[PDB]
């Protein structure tokens, strides 16, 4: 998911721009539900996922707010240790401690039910897996026993008229989110909230720690430590699951890395480039980083160091001659199939030919599979999730970055083999490969484009609708599953904020029992599509002059 | 009027409730999601509780064990019971908006239930707080919350050390899977601060 805050100095025509993307992969129906609520204290608009009771993405007017993952390590798994002769029971401050444990049955339809056990210890739900008669893991979460915390910490913050308010609210988010603010002032903010544990001196939070008890966390880290900033020198606020702040530490996952080779700088980009941005401008950037090929910048240089003593004559000197004159930014061609540049594929093919001759080859097997991933791979669907750079890709970036990278290069990538002589090796192995599928003229290459596609099943894989109810577009687009974007003290209208967003397929799911869709099942769609977008309302005149239908309840409880 | 509940839908099918007290104004958010998403959030429902196989077969036990080994429910439970009248009103709002829907579904079915109940083979049933509460819990808690490889790590560690030796194999481990990288872009500058914590890279929990 990115997001990007355009402060009052950076701002055209406004005192502040908040543009949210999460992405979450694409569903029918739509992954997040629109919604307002006025009374009892609250006064909002927005859309927010699985219609939770706070939303995610909105504002009420005064303030508004957005989220992305956040990805800290804010999880730890305890090895505990076991007895055969003692059954359910660890052994946690010198003694054999009870275990908790639960009956489940699993009903089946048109199958036999069956029955399990789930374990749990004062480290957290026994894992299923890695287990023996004198070992089992206990994943351990920060954030355990806060979820309700979390969940109402996102309904409260609704209410915050400023930044002193807010970040009372984001002090009782548990979870490893990435909360933003923006105000009516020009006022914007950032905090990477969530509970982090205080580790034991010498623990190493990437791996295990014994369960026994001397290695139990200290307890949970003052909001002190949170990494967060208001109205930054910069004048924005970007982000795109990058690292929060200098010198933070990243998720423990081993397919996770905050390093110089980051995606979030597309939009760093964007955002220096023009001193102030109009909300249109910074709206455009969803376009111009959803199309933006994320490699390009990474490599392209070390592919000009290896072919700048090359002829022309040379074909791998003229493959990356097209990737020098390009923008990256692909374009569907008038077949809505393929892109009307080959650089996308270029780059795949040498890249995935790279990390096989360099990383991979350094890492003992099975593990190698983890790093040979090229970051384009995909299927006919088109991907599920969000485009990035790979792991693998982004230790080859440092490799090549030499002495540049700050990260001591234990062991040499190349092996001793000159980086040029590799590169050409891979540049050799990319122009065999398409010009064997496309033939000698790269000018009329014309290599698949991705495609996306709104999934029946939610994200679990599980149905949340009929499968003929996917919904499918020809371009794909590293954007969010829904994009928002609120304006504070806009210069061109009468009021004080403004609002926007898309949901698509649209705001209902519904089919009548004699299959009449809803007006609202797909009326969002062809808006996704070309980058449009709707207003959402806010105040009572707003509604009212917008109103479509209305309808009074009468209930006490 | 105090139970007072105004539903205004914009052009888009965008609900904007209205209502006096907090229970109220959930109730019509509940109400509202019920006419727009019940399918949806049924199927949600199923898959944060792990009881998906129920109506969709074997295909999914799996599925549902690893859901209900990766939760606690009388943990959630215990959550919502110390939750004060007035958080607690949202969780029952929302759950109470929905069952009056959900009532008018199932008593008017051939007009009003959603067609994949029909072809699921199964009707809605009520909802409760602890329901509401595990939607977040199991689509944003468990599920982009929760993330550890360490087990995994630690395998690959363990093997980098068994090619490249003791002393190389961790010095790699910090070459694949830094703890930390100073170059990596921040949407903090450092100008602004810094992260004051510093951390053991050398597994020394062995
Ligand atoms: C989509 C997901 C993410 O960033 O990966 C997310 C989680 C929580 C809040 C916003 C986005
Ligand atoms: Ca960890």
């Amino acid at each position: 998911s990115n997001m990007w805050v355009i402060g009052k100095s950076k701002a055209q025509d406004a005192k502040a721009i908040m543009v949210n993307g999460p992405q979450a992969g694409w569903y029918a129906p739509a992954y997040t539900y629109g919604i307002g609520l006025h009374g009892a204290g609250y006064d909002v608009t927005g859309n927010t996922p699985f219609a939770y009771p706070g939303l995610v993405f909105g504002h009420n007017g005064v303030i508004s707010w957005g989220s992305t993952a956040g990805f800290g390590d804010d999880v730890d798994i305890f090895a505990e240790r076991l007895s055969a002769e003692k059954p359910g029971y660890y052994l946690h401050n010198g003694k054999w401690v009870k275990m908790l444990s639960r009956e489940e049955t699993i009903t089946v339809k048109n199958g036999q039910a069956e029955t399990f056990t789930v374990w749990r210890t004062v480290h957290g739900n026994i894992l299923q897996t890695d287990q023996t008669t004198q070992t089992a893991y206990a994943k351990s979460r920060a954030w355990d026993g806060k979820e309700l915390a979390s969940l109402l910490a996102w309904t409260h913050q609704m209410k915050a008229k400023n930044w002193q308010e807010w970040t009372q609210q984001a002090a009782k988010q548990a979870l490893t989110i990435n909360w933003y603010y923006a105000d009516v002032n020009g006022n914007i903010g950032y905090v990477h909230t969530g509970a982090y544990p205080d580790r034991q001196s010498g623990h190493d939070p990437r791996l295990p720690v014994p369960g026994t008890g001397k290695w139990d966390w200290k307890g949970l880290l003052p909001f002190e430590m949170n990494p967060k900033v208001y109205n930054p020198q910069s004048g924005y606020i970007a982000n795109w699951n990058n690292s929060p702040q200098k010198d933070y530490p990243a998720s423990d996952l081993f397919a996770f890395l905050w390093g110089g080779a980051d995606r979030v700088t597309e939009i760093d980009r964007l955002l220096e480039q023009k001193p102030r941005l109009t909300a249109d401008q910074a709206w455009d950037v969803i376009r111009q980083t959803s199309r933006q090929d994320l490699n390009l910048r990474l490599f392209l240089p070390t592919l000009q160091a290896a072919t700048s003593g090359l002829t022309q004559s040379d074909p791998r000197r003229q493959l990356v001659e097209t990737l020098t004159r390009w923008d990256g930014i692909n374009l569907l061609n008038d077949d809505g199939k393929t892109w009307q540049q080959p650089g996308s594929a270029i780059l795949n093919v040498w890249l995935t030919s790279m990390l096989k001759r360099t990383v991979v080859a350094a890492v003992p097997m099975p593990f190698d599979k983890w790093y040979s991933a090229s970051g384009y791979e995909t299927t006919q669907d088109g991907p599920t999730g969000s485009l990035n750079i790979s792991v693998g890709a982004k230790i080859l970036y440092e490799a090549v970055q030499g002495d540049k990278s700050p990260i001591p290069q234990a062991v040499d990538l190349f092996a001793g083999k000159p980086q040029q002589e590799v590169v050409l090796a891979a540049l050799e192995d990319t122009w065999e490969t398409l010009s064997k599928r496309y033939g000698n003229n790269v000018s009329n290459w014309k290599t698949p484009a991705m495609a996306l596609t709104f999934r029946a099943n939610n994200f679990f894989g599980v149905p949340q609708a009929a499968a003929e109810e996917t919904r499918h577009q020809a371009e794909y687009q590293n954007r969010g599953t829904e994009n928002d974007m609120i304006v504070f003290s806009p210069t061109t209208s009468d009021r004080p904020v403004l609002a926007w967003d898309v949901v698509a397929p649209g705001q209902s799911g519904f089919i009548a029992p004699d299959g009449t869709v809803d007006k609202h099942y797909e009326d969002q769609l062809k808006m996704y599509e070309n980058f449009g977008r709707k207003s959402l309302w806010l105040t009572k005149q707003d509604v009212e002059a917008h109103k479509e239908s209305q309808e009074v309840l009468h209930v006490q409880r | 009027s105090s139970s007072e509940i105004k539903i205004v839908r914009d052009e888009y099918g965008m609900p904007h409730i209205y209502a006096n007290d907090t229970w109220h104004l959930f109730y019509g958010y509940g109400y509202v999601v019920a006419q727009d998403r019940l399918f949806q959030m049924e199927m949600a429902r199923r898959s944060t509780q792990g009881t998906v196989a129920e109506v969709l077969g074997k295909d999914f036990v799996k599925f549902d064990k690893d859901i209900r080994r990766n939760y606690w429910p009388d943990a959630i439970r215990a959550q919502i019971a110390a939750l004060s009248p007035e958080d607690m009103s949202i969780l029952q709002g929302y759950a109470d908006g929905m069952n009056a829907w959900i009532d008018k579904v199932n008593t008017n079915p051939e007009t009003l239930l959603p067609k994949q109940f029909n072809t699921f083979g199964f009707t809605p049933k009520r909802w409760e707080p602890f329901d509401v509460a595990m939607i977040f819990v199991g689509t944003m808690a468990n599920r982009f919350s929760d993330s550890t490889s360490e087990i995994d790590n630690l395998a690959l560690l363990t093997a980098l050390k068994d090619k490249y030796g003791v002393s190389q194999g961790m010095a790699v481990f910090n070459q694949l899977k830094w703890l930390v990288n100073p170059s990596a872009p921040t949407t903090i500058a450092v100008q602004e601060s810094n992260y004051p914590l510093k951390f053991n890279q050398q597994n020394s929990q062995t």
